[PDB]
């Protein structure tokens, strides 16, 4: 998924 | 002195320019280490010719993957996976060089370039490098992402290596 957007 | 590597970026093989980063050997050396030799492929595996594969525009522009025998998701030059270093270094702005990972202490090879400030970060993925020439090509590149990240062209690293 890579880093969280939020 | 701190290690600066380059990668030579292209899009469906034609290219756009030259992205160059400083790597903070001097507060995450074995995290600036791993990035650094697998910028210059010295260990038999690296990032050449492998792509951005998830880049968000006023995000990040992801990349790292390559094969191995047990995955195509890449690994560290410390064998598969290694432990967070330090999360001294913050996502401060455009440019940041940070590791990506899948929960705490899982870093392989994979990273972003963060194009903005992404406070949110801090504290869970090991900030280890910054844009230092081409942040122009890193716009560029962003342009080919979209708001899921998936690229509209295959944005690759034609050549990497050491300054």
């Amino acid at each position: 998924p890579g880093p969280l957007p939020a | 002195v701190n290690p600066t590597v380059f990668f030579d970026i292209a899009v469906d093989g034609e290219p756009l320019g030259r992205v160059s980063f400083e790597l903070f050997a001097d507060k995450v050396p074995k995290t600036a280490e791993n990035f650094r030799a697998l910028s210059t492929g010295e260990k038999g595996f690296g990032y050449k010719g492998s792509c951005f594969h998830r880049i968000i525009p006023g995000f990040m522009c992801q990349g790292g993957n390559f094969t191995h025998h047990n995955g195509t998701g890449g690994k560290s030059i410390y064998g598969e996976k290694f432990e967070d270093e330090n999360f001294i270094l913050k996502h401060t702005g455009p440019g940041i060089l940070s590791m990506a990972n899948a929960g705490p202490n899982t870093n392989g090879s994979q990273f972003f370039i963060c194009t903005a400030k992404t406070e949110w970060l801090d504290g869970k993925h090991v900030v280890f490098g910054k844009v230092k020439e081409g942040m122009n090509i890193v716009e560029a590149m962003e342009r080919f992402g979209s708001r899921n990240g998936k690229t509209s062209k295959k944005i690759t690293i034609a050549d990497c290596g050491q300054l």
